[PDB]
């Protein structure tokens, strides 16, 4: 700007958006869906 | 919040509101906004003889708060102590609105052309001559002719 | 010794070069300028004038360092005179010291000295004409200079600098009056000192008078002469009263008015942004969330670096409190992202409705919070994220029972879901119907919304916003 | 004196002010007498016609 106080106080990047929403939520995921295979 | 202090009815508590007021008006000037309806209390009591002076707060609050013709109008009931002060710039912004009020006032009783004339207030028309005496006694010339033509 | 010692003489003759003709050319070319059209203003050296402090206030400034004396400050500031056209005697004269630095020992006369220095302007008998170029004078040398922050003795210095500079003021309210057009040049140039008057009482205590003397020239630029100047004032307002309490928030609508017309630029951008996070303490989002965005995308062009990505930060704050909000990393700046790091994993937690995880976060990145004074949402914004939890599921889901997502959401009991769920129906949130037996939640799909209602009604507003651009591009047309 | 041109000045701004009018509503007019004459080159030569070759 630089006045006021405004001075005094593909990519990879652009997938991590949605990549975080994958570590919070369900993992990836291979083993657990992998494992739900014999579960029923 | 020293808005509540004016809900007594007791004289001598208004005079030490408005003493507080006046010095810090300038910062306090958006604390006035809120206390217009408390100040006509007072502005409307017979009792109170301050309503002069309080004429000049309630113009404040509304030049503060975008009205300026209704300044003007509390400008008129102000008495002699809103008249009385020429000091820095509140002089002159109130004359260019009731100057401006006598010219097209005058330019509408010559209009009549006689008989049937409007309500001319005594002090609006009083402080033409009156700070018209200011420039005889300034001996400048070139303006004195000047007023004559203004006020038509 | 030889070697240093002979590199030291060519350097200073660049400030002899580009800083004498900074105000040589500006100064002597704003001359005519200020003289007439003075239309508007512009004065277009004024403008180029935040072409020159901004860029000054990296390098040179009028130091420096560069490895000379600092003797720019008193060259300029003495013999003004002025008169006809002999002025050019005295950039001649401002060339003849240029020799000064470098043939006899430099000596230094900032400081100490600056104070007659400053009167003699007036002491020139006389200035004659402009107050902006002696206001420069006054701050240009002594501004920049506020920037070494050694705080010891000279801190008074950039106070006599605020006072000499406000005996400009005397002569900026006294003199002229009609058709002034410094003042608007000035509006530039009183924003900037009344920044550096903010500034410097930062570091020493906040301006307790100076808040009733920013009311002062505040107030008496209405009506007589008032371009982008109470806006400037009113930035000074809301930004301080804005970090300091109180009753500042609702003091907005008594000013307004906005004040038009927005200048210059970004500078009204960044006020949206003051006022945002004002209403943002009203609790009022959606408001909040348009003068957000709005504050992002009319505030250009930066860089550098991070004064645009801190503002940004705290900008999207009002984002966490809507309860619709992305990841945040795709705002975020190498520069930034270091800074945001205990802030960005905050957001991750909003979009899930875990509590353990949500406290965790709190724990560990709540001293990066104490900064910013964000707390005031923190305690709310818990009924926040639960709303999007909601959101979530019933946006996913026709019906939705209270038993499958009270351990789901981890409500933990059937009562206080029947209290979300009631309170989420007097927010207008969820259209979901409820009986009540165990009891359940039955909910329905909510339609009817169509095509003929919501799009042609919204198309008012937005036709009503691009033929007002038409107006704006005739406007704009028109001053060429 | 100073009063004098101060009731001088107004004058031509307010008559440059009743020129604002005076252009806005003569251009408006010939915006549309040259749309009419968009009519004209137009209509010329209408009907019939004869075919040439291009060289």
């Amino acid at each position: 700007m630089s006045e006021k106080k405004q001075p005094v106080d593909e990519d990879n990047w652009d997938d991590d958006n949605v990549e975080d929403d994958f570590s919070n939520q369900l993992r990836a995921e291979l083993e657990k869906h992998g494992y739900k295979m014999e579960t029923s | 919040g020293i808005i509540s202090l004016l809900d007594e009815d007791e004289p001598q508590l208004k005079e030490f509101a408005l003493h507080k007021l006046n010095a810090v008006v300038n910062d306090f000037w958006a604390e006035i906004s809120e206390s217009v309806d408390k100040i006509e209390v007072l502005y409307e009591d017979e009792g109170f003889r301050s309503r002069q002076f309080a004429a000049l707060v309630a113009s404040k609050v509304f030049y503060h708060l975008g009205a300026f013709e209704e300044s003007l109008n509390y400008a008129l009931g102000a008495g002699d102590l809103f008249n009385v002060n020429d000091n820095s710039e509140y002089v002159e912004t109130i004359i260019a609105k009731c100057i401006d009020h006598y010219t097209k006032q005058c330019v509408e009783n010559a209009d009549l052309p006689e008989g049937e004339k409007k309500p001319i207030d005594q002090r609006l028309e009083g402080i033409v001559n009156k700070m018209f005496q200011r420039c005889l006694d300034d001996h400048k010339y070139k303006q004195a002719i000047g007023i004559a033509l203004e006020t038509r | 010794p030889p070697g240093g010692g002979e590199q030291e003489p060519p350097p200073p003759p660049a400030p002899q070069d580009v800083e004498m003709k900074e105000e040589a050319a500006t100064g002597g070319g704003s001359t005519g300028e200020a003289d007439g059209k003075t239309a508007a203003a512009a004065a277009e050296h004024s403008q180029r004038e935040l072409d020159t402090v901004t860029l000054e206030d990296i390098k040179e400034h009028v130091k420096q360092l560069e490895k000379a004396v600092s003797g720019k400050e008193p060259r300029f500031v003495l013999r003004a005179l002025r008169m006809l056209p002999s002025t050019s005697r005295r950039l001649n004269h401002y060339v003849l010291y240029k020799a000064v630095q470098g043939f006899f020992t430099s000596n230094n006369a900032t400081r100490d000295f600056l104070l007659p220095f400053l009167e003699e302007p007036m002491d020139t008998e006389a200035d004659l004409q402009f107050r902006p170029r002696t206001g420069k004078a006054a701050s240009t040398p002594l501004l920049p200079e506020v920037e070494a922050y050694l705080q010891l003795l000279v801190v008074i210095f950039m106070m006599n600098s605020k006072r000499y500079k406000e005996a400009q003021k005397i002569s900026d309210d006294l003199m002229q009056k009609i058709s002034t057009q410094n003042r608007r040049a000035l509006d530039l140039v009183a924003a900037k000192c009344y920044y550096y008057h903010a500034r410097v009482y930062e570091f020493l205590d906040k301006l307790d008078v100076v808040r009733s003397f920013l009311h002062a020239r505040l107030r008496t630029a209405t009506l007589r002469h008032d371009a982008d100047g109470q806006a400037t004032l009113l930035n000074l307002l809301l930004r301080n009263y804005l970090h300091y309490s109180l009753y500042d928030q609702a003091e907005k609508l008594v000013s307004k008015s906005v004040f038009p017309e927005q200048a210059n630029n970004n500078e009204w951008a960044r006020y949206l942004y003051y006022t945002g996070r004002i209403k943002a303490i009203q609790l009022e989002y959606s408001e909040a969330r348009r003068t957000m965005t709005n504050a992002l995308r009319k505030a250009p062009q930066h860089t550098a670096v991070g004064f645009k990505q801190t503002v940004h930060k705290l900008l999207i704050v009002v984002e966490l409190l809507l309860g619709e909000i992305p990841d945040r990393l795709q705002f975020r700046q190498p520069s930034l992202k270091r800074s945001l790091m205990p802030y960005f994993l905050l957001t991750q937690a909003v979009r899930t409705g875990n509590l353990a995880k949500f406290n965790q976060v709190l724990d560990q990145f709540g001293e990066k919070f104490q900064a910013d004074g964000t707390y005031t949402l923190i305690i709310r914004l818990r009924h926040n994220v639960i709303k999007t939890g909601v959101r979530m599921i019933s946006l996913s889901y026709s019906r939705i029972s209270l038993a499958d997502i009270a351990q789901k959401l981890q409500l933990d009991s059937p009562e206080d879901a029947e209290f979300i769920v009631a309170k989420a129906i007097r927010d207008g949130v969820i259209e979901a119907s409820i009986n009540h037996e165990k009891g359940y939640v039955q909910s329905k799909e909510m339609i009817d919304i169509y095509s003929t209602r919501e799009p042609q009604l919204a198309f008012h507003q937005r036709i009503s916003f691009c033929l007002d651009i038409h107006n704006m591009s005739v406007k704009a047309m028109r001053f060429p | 004196d100073l009063y004098s041109r101060y009731k001088k000045l107004q004058q031509e701004l307010e008559f440059l002010e009743v020129q604002e009018e005076y252009i806005k509503d003569e251009q408006k007019n010939l915006k549309k007498e040259f749309l009419h004459a968009q009519e004209e080159v137009k209509r010329i030569q209408s009907i019939p016609l004869v075919i040439g070759q291009f060289l």
